[PDB]
């Protein structure tokens, strides 16, 4: 049942070969217990999926059918699947939130005095309409409305409107999103690539909406996730009420009780000051946020792509830094909207991750760090900073659990120095000491820990004097370092 | 595996795994680089190469010798015990096959081999 | 029995050489399992073939004898055989339909004041009668009737009629087709080539019939086709009731169950608006129609020639575009009746194939596309557009079926990772993986698919958890592109 | 048999089984495929081959050396101990026969061999 077959009966007895063609590019449903991820997103009207219920998504068409075309969750799932086809994908829809569906209007006026083309970028999607000599703004608005109606993946609906005693050329297009929320607003641009310009005599303007919307509640969704271990979580809603619940759940899972480690990846779009304020405000060691300003595409697409890339890279190796990995299909901001070196350094010091733009048009990860900045008493703390640290700690915990539950399924505990002799299946603290040393050797050979003598000297295994069935061990590993900064000085002689 | 090295190799023709002896060879298809010197050393120069698989098969096995000497368009799969696999498509049996004391030598050859899996 | 011998006994024992002369140019009956085609057509009176029964046709004379001289099916078979002599030809006759046999009348009046010649083109056939000085219209009508009676290949019968109190010169010829149907009407012209003109003082006119006929039902014929794989089908009847049944049968054959792929080629004659409306109305991916306006010849001749050329070209290579192939013996329309560039582009955007006229008088194919225009939800879809796509998909399915049924006649299925060892004839999903990779290499070398790494990464072979005897594989090929548009910009310096 | 492999081979000339030593060779008659490379690798090319049977016979046996050196049109049968049999018809004795310390080498050769039984 891994492959969903269409028009092929499950009860066929004629010995032959059955071949079918299907346009949709599905993904194999091979289980990946160590690469389970969860995504949060909104679903528009005409949806066939019950809210607050997780569903396994293995193709873009299935996500579009389940959550409606143009919805946030469908686009996020498509972006995730276009970059990661090995990890298990689970998507849970959300409600509708509060606010208004209006997002703004596009005003067109004037008359074209020369032949050309009008290119409009709505939500990062290129829309080109031919412009003829003598064409008026109203005709261009009608063509733009027709083009938008043709495109089914735009999370906006467009209607034409003309009124007032102004010239007949003026006619503005009203845009309305397919869902309500803080991310319903979109960005409109008329020139993104080189060699593109507005035809002469045509005046274009965009007026955003005045109201403010609110993200839907996630309490039911966070309660209905289940008991599985979702290693990575995608949260597009960057608001305090939702992030508090997410932090509470994650820190409850991060504890030694649940042992179901989880990480959350978010992307915040806004001005530099707002990003800095948000990064300073949040002080969690389980959430990583990447700041971007003037992004043509919506934030959740960037979040999905970044989470997919990071999940794949960390699953391949938990200690390799994320320094040069590229994000496929994500348009970088304009030249004047990119952060300078000082801004990126300040953002890194403020708990906000930063990206970079490749020599071409590719956008690449620069450094991924968590929101943890401040110690419990208020001092600075470099621990729990790099995502590699959390990934390595989770992998070490999982490996230790597996080794202990495999080598010693069910044993009997005895104190050190007792004479038990051959044959009996008892365990001594020295036995656990030796097994931990061997596991540490395996970890070091795998390329995760560096120093062995210090680890051996800091080990301590002992029994509990109250439980009599619990063994207490206190160990300290030396997580290996990463190659980040290469400082050089050149002394020319000329 | 973690420290496992290649000790044995398996050769499969059209899905039938061959009863191969010890010491099976494999030459990947690529470019052979030569050496160029005149008054000094200048560089290298390329030359095309063809994939080769060599092994030995005991006589009297399930696969007859007449079948072996009639392979013109076959699929040859070379797999190491560790997990490295190479696929040879549209291969053929080259050189002279001889049955020397129950030993049959195969020189299965192809014009291109790619590393699958 | 491949060669039909006449007057030569099958039981001859004298050792010698027997040589016979026969005027008819028969075609060798060499089987062509991969080039079986079927043709639909009407048969007139004096026919010796049972209706709704397919018969193998290998010569024009045999078709004329079986379906009667001048019938639609005989002319279509002759046109097909005059351009393709390698593919198997099967023709199934039809009934008579509803309507009237009258198609119109040719009115001749006036007297000739100078020596000349009168050339009349009826159904694309040139008919020339000498005109003498002082000749009247009645004599010319009698000569035209005699000439038409002389020609046996005209699908019309002509009778002379003179009445009324008008001058004795006036005399009109009544035409009646040899069969009833929507294609019974013919076209009459008096000047097609250059240097031809009506003699002075002679008035010629043509009045078409007023009634409308209906195409015969094909339900019995479509039910009696058989179980063979007819790769290409010729359907001249362009009406909704027949095309619905054809689409149903073709889409039942196109499915993974029957696996007997089939294609239908039609030609529609009419005005530009009618062709556009028909193309927009039909949304099937298994029928391709070519529009023509003002065609001197009947539509089914064009359909037969186009189907023959396309079948031969696609059988030689399923990926080579049909861009410059010429149609032998087909007269192009007049200069003022040919579609302009904008009309051809709109027709291509409307699912109607277009042709072109060579620098001489030759008519050539321009681009062949299917009727598929709209996605299931209503959006635009570029898939299933070019006929090359369908041909390549059919060839890939056939090749995969042949390879699987040949390399693995009858095997035993085992799960991956099981230890089966040498000698046993079991199959593992990895074995099918490798065989599919090798077949993909052969396809790429043959010039059908381009990208290999993506195909390998998207492959997935697994067993079924319910059937236990069925292996499920999900693969995606990257069909190679075709060279269609060559855009150039010249920057002169003078 | 079920798992039996070829350990010994028997050679019979005109019905007389030859006292053959260990390590008897057999090259079937067929096509020898070579390798073709120019700027790339293009394919293979064929070349005819002749059947050969090689063995050693102790001196002083029932069959004299004068008989051995006079075989122009004989029938040679090569049979493995498992049951595989090849027949060589109109064969002849090739190369130089030598009696080296009681060892006589036979290079019985034929232009075509087919696998009977």
């Amino acid at each position: 049942s891994d492959i969903s077959f269409n028009a092929i009966p499950s009860d066929v007895r004629v010995p032959l070969t059955y071949i079918e063609f299907d346009n949709s590019n599905a993904v194999s449903g091979t289980p990946a217990p160590r690469q389970r991820v969860l995504m949060f997103g909104q679903s528009g009207s005409k949806a066939s999926a019950a809210p607050n219920v997780p569903v396994r998504i293995r193709s873009g068409s299935q996500a579009s059918a389940a959550f409606g075309q143009g919805s946030m969750l469908a686009l996020m799932a498509d972006a995730f699947l276009n970059a990661n086809r090995v990890a298990e994908l689970w998507c849970i829809p959300q409600g509708n939130g509060t606010g208004n569906a209006a997002v703004g209007e596009i005003s067109l006026s004037g008359t074209a005095g020369e032949n050309g083309s009008l290119v409009t970028y709505i939500a990062g999607q290129r829309l080109a309409v031919s412009v003829a000599a003598g064409a008026t703004g109203a005709a261009l608005a009608d063509l733009l409305v027709a083009r938008i109606k043709g495109q089914p993946d735009l999370p906006v609906t467009a209607e034409v409107r003309a009124d007032s005693g102004d010239d007949d050329t003026h006619a503005d297009v009203v845009l309305s999103a397919k869902f309500t929320g803080a991310l319903s607003a979109v960005d409109v641009r008329w020139n993104y690539y080189a060699g593109e310009t507005t035809p002469y005599g045509i005046i274009t303007a965009f007026k955003a909406a005045s109201g403010k919307n609110g993200n839907p509640d996630i309490s039911a969704s966070i309660a209905g996730m289940g008991d599985l271990q979702y290693k990575y979580i995608v949260m597009p809603y960057t608001d305090e009420p939702n992030l508090n619940l997410l932090r509470t759940e994650l820190q409850e899972r991060w504890g030694p009780v649940n042992q179901a480690d989880g990480f959350a990846v978010t992307v915040l779009s806004g001005t530099y000051g707002d990003i800095s304020t948000f990064g300073v405000s949040r002080n969690d060691h389980l959430i990583s946020c990447m700041g971007i300003a003037g992004a043509p595409e919506p934030s959740y697409l960037y979040a999905a792509t970044l989470c997919a890339v990071a999940s794949q890279a960390l699953s391949i190796d938990p200690a390799r830094p994320l320094q040069t990995l590229t994000l496929p299909g994500r348009m970088p901001p304009a030249v004047g909207d990119r952060f300078t070196w000082s801004e990126r350094n300040a953002l890194l010091f403020d708990g906000i991750s930063t990206f970079n733009v490749n020599d071409g048009g590719e956008m690449q990860i620069e450094r991924m760090i968590t929101m943890y900045r401040t110690n419990k008493y208020g001092d600075s703390d470099p621990s729990y900073l790099n995502v590699n640290t959390i990934a390595t700690l989770s992998y070490l915990r999982y490996s230790l659990r597996t080794r202990i539950t495999q080598k010693f399924p069910n044993y009997k505990l005895a104190s050190d120095g007792t004479r038990f002799a051959t044959g009996q299946a008892v365990v001594t603290p020295s036995v656990i000491k030796t097994e931990l040393l061997a596991l540490f050797e395996e970890w070091e050979n795998a390329g995760l820990v560096e120093d062995f003598d210090t680890f051996k000297e800091e080990l301590y295994v002992a029994r509990n004097k109250d439980d009599k069935d619990r063994l207490d061990v206190l160990c300290g590993p030396n997580l290996i370092n990463q190659f980040r900064i290469f400082a050089a000085q050149v002394q020319f002689i000329l | 595996a973690g420290n496992q090295r290649q000790g044995v190799a398996f050769i499969r023709v059209n899905g039938m795994e061959l009863e191969s002896m010890e010491g099976a060879s494999f030459t990947p298809s690529g470019i052979t680089r030569e050496e160029v010197t005149g008054s000094r050393v200048y560089g290298w120069k390329g030359k095309p190469r063809a994939a080769k698989v060599e092994c030995k098969i005991p006589g009297g096995g399930p696969i007859g010798l007449d079948e072996i000497i009639d392979w013109e368009n076959i699929t040859v799969e070379f797999q190491a015990d560790t997990g490295e696999t190479w696929m040879l498509a549209n291969a053929w049996q080259a050189d002279e096959p001889k049955n020397d004391g129950g030993e049959i030598s195969l020189v299965l050859m192809a014009k291109q081999s790619k590393r699958i899996a």
